[PDB]
């Protein structure tokens, strides 16, 4: 069972530039000291992405779509993003998939999920910080896949400091595999503006012989409720500072300078300005 | 299948990992990637 939510403010999406973003390694072999033409999908350089904000309360749980791959970076502090929905009807008619980082596990599920219209997020949060309701679906008919990873315990105590997490991941589909490159980083205190500059290589994390179709994507919240939030199961929630942008993949070449350790210390497009050009051709 | 022993410095067919081969397997002092285990060189040539 689900209800429609309310008293939520329409706002434009905002654009940022994207700077030396959006780096991954492509295959499972080390080299060292090499300059390394790769033909793959990757991030185009200088594009610009989408932004979304949370904190009116700012309720922003859009439906993106998913067309070869997805680069999603999050600004965050008290991990308000928890899970991750994927499928192309969502209304039990095909098979979805679904990442949730609940307090048991990390629960993945490929499942004919009914989907609500607008999924909550209870995690109804009393004096201690733990989830007490479930109403992201309703049920799920028959189902072919399910995991749990390792149990962990979890906080979720609402912590209101400064922003320190930067979570970047890239999302692959491709011959029926599933596949998460990802980068956690802890950021300075610094202006809650934009992504800064720099360069960052994100190792490969998880894949998955899902074999199903993806088509669109959305990302959820942990919406916090005490006795400053007045209302019923959907009108009063605290959502917390967090901000999220979304960028989309392409295919590209590109040059990879390899370091004498093995890790990517820089790269170049070769399809940007004639200067890239000519150093992709001159691979110098 | 099997497994067998290491051998040191010598001309000797290997199949580390299910790599076919043949060579002088010598001991290596090059940080690795704790997510891949091949190795290669400008000519594309595996070599660690
Ligand atoms: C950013 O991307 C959007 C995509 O539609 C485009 O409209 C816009 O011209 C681009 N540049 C800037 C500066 O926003
Ligand atoms: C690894 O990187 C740093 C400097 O780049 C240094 O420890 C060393 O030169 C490199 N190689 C190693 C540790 O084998």
């Amino acid at each position: 069972q689900c209800v429609n939510l309310t008293t939520r403010t329409q706002l434009p999406p905002a654009y940022t530039n994207s700077f030396t973003r959006g780096v991954y390694y492509p295959d499972k072999v080390f080299r060292s000291s090499v300059l390394h033409s790769t033909q793959d999908l990757f991030l185009p350089f200088f594009s610009n992405v989408t932004w979304f904000h949370v904190i009116t309360k700012r309720f922003d749980n859009p439906v993106l779509p998913f067309n070869d791959g997805v680069y999603f970076a999050s600004i965050e502090k008290s991990n308000i993003i928890r899970g991750w929905i994927f499928g192309t009807t969502l209304d039990s008619k095909t098979q979805s998939l679904l990442i949730v980082n609940n307090a048991t596990n990390v629960v993945i599920k490929v499942c004919e999920f009914q989907f609500c219209n607008d999924p909550f997020l209870d995690h109804k949060n009393n004096k201690s910080w733990m989830e007490s309701e479930f109403r992201v679906y309703s049920s799920a008919n028959n189902c072919t896949f399910e995991y749990v990873s390792q149990p962990f315990l979890m906080d979720l105590e609402g912590k209101q400091g400064n922003f320190k997490n930067l979570r970047e991941f890239v999302f692959k589909n491709i011959d029926g595999y599933f596949k998460i490159y990802s980068k956690h980083t802890p950021i300075i205190v610094r202006e809650p503006e934009d992504l800064p500059q720099g360069f960052s290589a994100l190792e490969p994390l998880v894949d998955l012989p899902i074999g199903i179709n993806i088509t669109r994507f959305q990302t959820l919240l942990a919406l916090h409720r005490s006795y400053l939030t007045p209302g019923d199961s959907s009108s009063g929630w605290t959502a917390g500072a967090a901000a999220y942008y979304v960028g989309y993949l392409q295919p590209r070449t590109f040059l990879l300078k390899y370091n004498e350790n093995g890790t990517i210390t820089d790269a170049v497009d070769c399809a940007l300005d004639p200067l890239s050009e000519t150093k992709c051709t001159l691979k110098s | 299948k099997k497994s067998t022993n290491l051998v040191k410095n010598k001309c000797v067919n290997f199949n580390f990992n299910g790599l076919k081969g043949t060579g002088v397997l010598t001991e290596s002092n090059k940080k690795f990637l704790p997510f891949q285990q091949f190795g290669r060189d400008i000519a594309d040539t595996t070599d660690a």
